[PDB]
RNA sequence: GUAUGAAGAAGGCCUUCGGGUUGUAAAGUACUUUCAGCGGGGAGGAAGGGAGUAAAGUUAAUACCUUUGCUCAUUGACGUUACCCGCAGAAGAAGCACCGGCUAACUCCGUGCCAGCAGCCGCGGUAAUACGGAGGGUGCAAGCGUUAAUCGGAAUUACUGGGCGUAAAGCGCACGCAGGCGGUUUGUUAAGUCAGAUGUGAAAUCCCCGGGCUCAACCUGGGAACUGCAUCUGAUACUGGC
RNA sequence: UAGCUAGUAGGUGGGGUAACGGCUCACCUAGGCGACGAUCCCUAGCUGGUCUGAGAGGAUGACCAGCCACACUGGAACUG
């Protein structure tokens, strides 16, 4: 049945931008929201705002770059079945600094990057080159 | 700090202990699946409150006969 | 596959085992020989093989093979064999050996002169 | 400068309806020199016309690759069907190592810090072309500059 | 009793010694409880070709540990 | 051990000097007057990959007359400290006690510095060494031992001597047969024309 | 042992015989003796203890015992030690397997589907340089080959790093117990999690960096790790419990 | 190798012992165990390590250290 929501809005990224889409949309939450204002900054979407406020929803304007999506690759990892923790130093080099981990943390939704800066480590969310 | 456990009661046969059931709930160290992984000890109790299906919090204490080290100390879930 | 019996039973290979396991990891055994013969040799190598029969002590019986030039040998006659496979001998995975006991010397050879042991001339 | 190189000589040596063969097959590398790389192949009767068969359209083919500092510095992977390849940044002081050619698709792109290994098929014709397709694959921190932000 | 004694190592001819704390029971070569530092008898060119914690042999000494007249010797070797 | 082989024609073999019966004329040199190919280099094959690192691998062992576990040991020590095992292995062998000899000019051949030390005629640090595969330690004095000082062999190695460029890290007396061993050989005065490209390759596996 | 020693000797092997190769090797000459053999001299492992001397030793200053030192008689299985000297004199000291492809070294003769080799290739039915030998050569060398066991090649047991339409295999279908997974928001406890810190993680051994007899073997200082486990004090997103 | 045990599961009391405890005798209640493999068999001392691989891993734990069991078979008690 219907298992997860984070997959229903990493596929219409992934997929929207393998489909040339102007700006893609899905039910917001409060983790959905944290994970776009560090897409944003770290340049894997050029927008992101929110609509409504009782049944609420969540656009996102891909980036693309020479004739292809900004995102090389977007891997999820951290899973219903199989979740990942990551100590201070124990966090992975994605792509050699090519690319990102995102990290939950108890201080705030960040990269690893941030992380290591902080001494700080977490559940992972998501792998981004 | 003392050790312990949450479990609950799988056998209640007999008048002054009762068994109790204990798991792990943790990742296996080669496979990263969760695996729950049930021990039962034979829990001392001359309260009789608890019974069968009952969820109990148990204590880590000395040895009172063959093999036996763990007691009991409340009824979590209270369901009757 | 399923991990949630992978934790339970693991992925399983086919193990390596011995083409000569009735020497039971020794690199050479002794043999009182039952019968020794000739036999004609596999695919078209017109090459006639000199072989014997040896019953082991752990209960094995088996068929080896009579390497180096000439010998002496008979039923009781008594022999070392070893490891080492001939290709063109049914089931033949063992060669008999001259370094020990009552089989004749071999025939002599100016090169390679360890094999079977060509001894030096002495007066 | 001077890069291009040849991978393999193959003979060839079969009979058919026109007679029995006696031709050679050849496989080489050319590049730019600035940051594109290309490979070509082709049989003749003679080994330096089969070089030159190869060779033109070697100096023709192309593709553009992310080459920051003459250098690898990130893991990646090629394919093509059933050949495999994948490549390491080296330490101080080593690199190549692995096959023929993976050894001269780097030359022609001024690379040498390369650890390289080959899976499934090793065939010469397929590897070159998965090589190549782990160069498509190859990115730069320079180009991550111009992403990063808005 | 527990001693402050020389550990035999440094094999044939040229031995060297690391000097332990140890119970003197059963084995030659036994357990050994603590090191304290390290004691060669052959020229090595260093200044600090042995080393002795003497403000810890005085905290073993405040153990009541025994002492070995090679270590009173060693001692003397690092000028008290 | 001992190889035994031939001195000049292995120098023909792979085209290149090995200082065998050669490091000291220019006329009536013996030299085989240079052989042309005759009728052999029309019949000469193509060398295979594989032999062409034995070809180094043995040209690069024998210039130095070395064992072969030695200069494996080279290599495994020449990739340690950051010294690159295509440029420090070749500064492991020409520090040798049996090469500093020769680099010394107290011989005209390797072979004849390998004497010195075989026959316990040399010391360093004032003690006698009859060690070969000895590495040399910077800053420390090499000379002949007292008993071997008078060899006019040695006098007439060091007569041609003080016609030869010296390594930059080392200095010898003529005079004193005594030399400082100032540094191990670096690369801003040491080169070789062999395949440092394909040494590499080498061990690996 | 090191150097020098010729259209290139005696002896061999290839060779219509041009030359090649053994070979600067030998003979000749120069030149230096390590190791060895024998004779000579002969360390270190023999310190620790003991005797005298000295100490307001501590005690009750010359019982034991302790003391930075000084001075002496002493202790050797190894042993004909190590090390050096002396004496001739290069003198006494070298094999094993392989050389047509993968596989570096090259030919020539013998064997003749017989014998004999092999991992694959297959060889050999009288040009197998694939079996035996010789000359030259390659490699390794007090070793070299052969056999046994078990590993590295091996991404062919699978996370690192696969397969199931046709090339291994999706169960004939549905149901379903036991087991696993599961939308959002505000709290709560703080197990899991993350942070900080301490203990535990023996020596040897390894790695990384050094030191010791003339080197290495051998011996040994430093740095690192032992992913974790045990416990303490914080963080609080998410899961678990509520 | 699919059924295992019933001195076994839980409990109480006496007796002994350095502490604890079925260690042991007697009795009361009626269980306990197995699916995460009890019962059965094969192989094997275990560990620091040894050897090997870039590593995950693989083989192997002589000699040397840190523990164990044993010394013709079996039972037993005493001495320190």
């Amino acid at each position: 049945s219907m298992q997860d929501p984070i997959a229903d809005m990493l596929t219409r990224i992934r997929n929207g931008q393998a489909a040339n889409k102007a700006a893609v949309t899905m039910p917001s939450s409060k983790l959905k929201v944290a994970i776009a204002n560090v897409l944003k900054e770290e340049g894997f979407i050029e927008d992101f705002k929110v609509e409504g406020d009782t049944k609420p929803e969540l656009e996102l304007t891909l980036k693309y770059f020479q004739g292809k999506a900004v995102v090389e690759s977007i891997q999820r990892v951290s899973r219903p079945g199989l979740r990942i923790y990551k100590r201070k130093d124990e966090l992975p080099k994605v792509m050699a600094g090519l690319g990102i981990a995102v990290v939950s943390t108890s201080k705030g939704v960040m990269t690893d990057r941030a992380a290591r800066q902080a001494g700080l480590g977490g559940e992972i969310i998501c792998y981004v080159a | 700090k003392i050790r312990t456990l949450q479990g609950r009661v799988v056998s209640d046969k007999m008048e002054k202990s009762i068994v109790v059931a204990i798991e792990r709930f943790v990742k296996h160290p080669i496979y990263g699946k969760f695996i729950k992984r049930t021990t039962k000890l034979h829990v001392h109790d001359e309260n009789n409150e608890c019974g069968i299906g009952d969820v109990v919090e148990i204590r880590e204490c000395r040895p009172l006969s063959k093999t036996k080290s763990w007691t009991l100390v409340r009824v979590v879930e209270k369901a009757v | 596959a399923t991990v949630n019996q992978l934790v339970r039973k693991p992925r399983a290979r086919k193990v390596a085992k011995s083409n000569v396991p009735a020497l039971e990891a020794c690199p050479q055994k002794r043999g009182v020989c039952t019968r020794v013969y000739t036999t004609t040799p596999k695919k078209p190598n017109s090459a006639l093989r000199k072989v014997c029969r040896v019953r082991l002590t752990n209960g094995f019986e088996v068929t080896s093979y009579i390497g180096g030039e000439g010998h002496n040998l008979q039923e009781h006659s008594v022999i070392l064999i070893r490891g080492g496979r001939v290709k063109d001998l049914p089931g033949v995975r063992y060669h008999t050996v001259r370094g020990a006991l009552d089989c004749s010397g071999v025939k002599d050879r100016k090169q390679a002169r360890s094999k079977y042991g060509v001894k030096r001339p002495k007066a | 400068e001077l890069q291009e190189k040849l991978i393999a000589v193959n003979r060839v040596s079969k009979t058919v309806k026109g007679g029995r063969i006696f031709s050679f097959t050849a496989l080489t590398v050319v590049g730019d020199g600035n940051g594109r790389v290309g490979f070509g192949y082709g049989k003749a009767r003679e080994v330096p016309a089969a070089i030159q068969k190869a060779m033109e359209k070697a100096r023709r083919n192309m593709i553009n690759v992310a080459l920051n500092n003459g250098t690898l510095q990130h893991p990646v992977k090629g394919v093509h069907t059933g050949s495999r390849v994948f490549m390491q940044p080296a330490s101080e002081g080593t690199g190549i190592i692995a096959g023929g050619a993976m050894r001269a698709v780097l030359e022609v792109a001024g690379v040498h810090n390369v650890l390289a290994k080959a899976y499934g098929s090793t065939n010469p014709i397929n590897v070159v072309r998965a090589t190549i397709d782990g160069l498509e694959n190859m990115n730069s921190p320079e180009m991550v500059a111009a992403k990063r932000g808005k | 009793m527990v001693t402050i004694r020389l550990a035999r190592h440094g094999a044939k001819k040229r031995p060297f010694y690391q000097v332990v704390v140890a119970d003197s029971r059963n084995a030659r070569n036994g357990r050994f409880i603590e090191r304290v530092g390290f004691f060669n008898p052959i020229a090595s060119e260093k200044e600090e070709g042995t080393r002795l914690d003497l403000d810890r042999i005085a905290h073993w000494v405040g153990q009541g540990a025994t002492i070995s007249d090679r270590v009173a010797a060693l001692i003397k070797e690092v000028n008290k | 051990a001992r190889y035994l082989g031939p001195k000049l024609k292995l120098s023909r073999r792979e085209g290149t000097d090995l200082f065998l019966k050669s490091g000291v004329r220019a006329i009536d040199t013996k030299c085989k007057i240079e052989q042309a190919p005759g009728q052999h280099g029309a019949r000469k094959p193509r060398l295979s990959d594989y032999g062409v690192q034995l070809r180094e691998k043995q040209k690069v062992r024998r210039i130095y007359g070395v064992l072969e576990r030695q200069f494996r040991n080279y290599y495994k020590e020449a990739a340690r400290l950051k010294g690159n095992t295509g440029e420090n292995l070749l500064a492991l062998l020409e520090g040798r006690l049996d090469n500093v000899v020769y680099r010394m000019g107290f011989g005209a051949t390797r072979a004849e510095a390998r004497q010195l030390v075989s026959h316990k005629a040399i010391m360093v640090n004032g003690r006698v060494v009859n060690i070969a595969s000895y590495q040399v330690s910077p800053n420390d004095v090499v000379s002949i031992r007292e008993k071997a000082k008078k060899q006019s062999r040695v006098k007439a190695a060091l007569e041609l001597a003080e016609q030869r460029e010296k390594p930059t890290w080392l200095e010898v007396d003529a005079g004193k047969m005594e030399g400082t061993f100032k540094r191990k050989p670096e690369r801003s005065d040491l080169s070789a024309d062999i395949n440092e490209h394909l040494i590499v390759e080498l061990y690996s596996k």
